[PDB]
DNA sequence: TGCATCAGAGCCCAAAAT
DNA sequence: TATAATGGGAGCCTCTGATGCA
């Protein structure tokens, strides 16, 4: 495979005659294809928190959990949420949509889910007062695509809902795989905190996973089809 | 001619013998260990079901004559292990 | 079935051989 | 026993019989 080109084809697949492994290359037999030696390894790791949010009671559809994608609320008019806490703000940016957590001295006091139509006015490491805007909410806001809601509480204080969503994502890191050292783990693979992803001639360089997770192969040196 | 149809090897490639080598030797000794049988016993059993059944013989070291009777007996032996093991 | 092409088979004796 | 090293080298008659192609 030439050098930076990543596979089509994923280990383990069944290929037939003629398919194409990656944007050059073509493979000549029927079989099973097997990853040779993958230089990139991708971890999505597994992360279950509870995050919340406030809206307008009129704008927000009613449902006890959101899939990905799903459309949250539709606001009439741009709506500022506010800071129902003071503390000093870490924005955590996913592929799309944000969490944004605010913490005095180091114990966290808050944590705030921004989905998709929420833009944040405030950036990492701010100070926030109680009742100042972090974010702007205009249109319709939905779900981002790589994360999930699979409880989700609703109270009602005046005119707006404050919910209390338990949400589920996976946030990838990226190791680098040099020459002299293998991967011990599988395609698909779960690893929990401590255990060995690559191995390396010395202690240091070692791949070990940071927490729960699933593993993805990228990158491969070749593609043997067998 | 013969030698020119096994394509040289990638550093990796290399590196991945070498490495799968040296881990079977280690794996050797531990087999050993476990059974109480002879290192080098041991070896030429893994190393004949390797090769496969067209090479099968005496080697001149070795106090029992190795035919596909002992090496069954010894490779059940083996196989009756643990899964750990 | 009839015909080239090639591989393999042979090519004096005795004397001597410095 | 440890830098890396990865595919060789010389070459010059007649008849008979079997074998491989029209």
């Amino acid at each position: 495979l030439p050098p930076g080109v990543d596979a089509l084809v994923k280990d383990g697949e069944e290929v037939v005659k003629g398919q194409e492994l990656a944007p050059g290359v073509v493979s000549r037999l029927d079989g099973v294809a097997l990853y040779r030696f993958p230089r990139r390894v991708r971890v999505e790791y597994v992360k279950k928190e509870r995050a919340g949010l406030r809206l307008p009671l009129a704008a927000w559809v009613e449902k006890e959990a959101y899939k990905p994608g799903e459309i949250l609320a539709e606001l009439p008019e741009p709506y500022l949420f506010r800071a129902e806490e003071e503390g000093v703000v870490e924005l955590k940016e996913l592929e799309e949509g944000a969490f944004l957590v605010l913490r005095r001295e180091d114990e966290p006091v808050a944590t705030y889910f921004l989905p998709v139509g929420m833009t944040p006015l405030v950036v990492h490491g701010e100070i926030v007062e109680k009742g100042q805007p972090l974010a702007e909410a205009k249109g319709l806001l939905r779900m981002p695509r790589q994360v999930r809601a699979a409880q989700v509480e609703a109270e009602e204080e005046g005119e707006t809902v404050y919910l209390t969503l338990f949400l589920e994502w996976t946030e990838p890191k990226d190791y680098r795989v040099q020459p002299h050292m293998n991967v011990v783990v599988p395609e698909g693979a779960r690893v929990e905190a401590g255990d060995k992803i690559v191995a390396a001639i010395d202690p240091e360089e070692e791949v070990i996973a940071e927490a729960e997770g699933v593993v993805h192969l990228h990158e491969p040196a070749s593609i043997l089809v067998v | 001619h013969e030698i020119g149809q096994v394509p040289l090897l990638t550093l990796e490639e290399e590196v991945e013998l070498a490495r799968k080598v040296e881990e079977g030797m280690e794996a050797i000794k531990k087999l050993s260990e476990i059974t109480g049988l002879d290192p080098d016993l041991i070896r030429e059993v893994v190393r004949a079901k390797i090769l496969g059944s067209a090479r099968v013989r005496h080697i001149p070291g070795l106090k029992e004559t190795l035919d596909p009777k002992t090496v069954e007996e010894i490779d059940q032996k083996l196989k009756s292990l643990p899964k750990e093991h």
